[PDB]
């Protein structure tokens, strides 16, 4: 073997259905995975090319 | 019958909207209503 | 008549696509007309109803 063990996460990320993503749950029935992001890419700096 | 029942929060106003409404949906003044009698009448699941 | 005129408006109550319904707007299509009071209904302190 070239290694003994390797690294690695040890707890799951959280994906949690926070404030624009529960009233979209609620009102529209729809999440999107990050509202955060697409606030910074819509509303926030929609002509910085990414 | 293009009505939509999620759990919206519905804004609460005073409006005597209630008289002559079981008999006014009955005949077909809204184009599309959902009557919700019993276990229906819920803030429905998300 | 017992009056001559009458205090209206005097501009119209105006409504734009703000930066919240900017993103469902363009994510999903759906708009919603006060997201704000939305969002204060549900998400800040959903335990007092109106």
């Amino acid at each position: 073997e070239a290694d003994n063990q390797i690294m690695g996460p040890s707890s799951y990320a959280s994906f949690v259905v926070r404030g624009e993503n529960l009233v979209t749950a609620v009102s529209y029935g729809r999440v999107m995975r990050t509202f955060e992001h697409f606030m910074a890419r819509i509303v926030d700096s929609p002509e910085k090319a990414g | 019958e293009g009505v939509e029942n999620r759990p919206f929060p519905y804004l609460t106003v005073d409006a005597d909207l209630l008289s002559n409404l079981r008999q006014s949906a009955a005949e077909g003044l809204f184009h599309s209503f959902d009557l919700l009698v019993g276990k229906d009448a819920r803030e429905a699941g998300i």
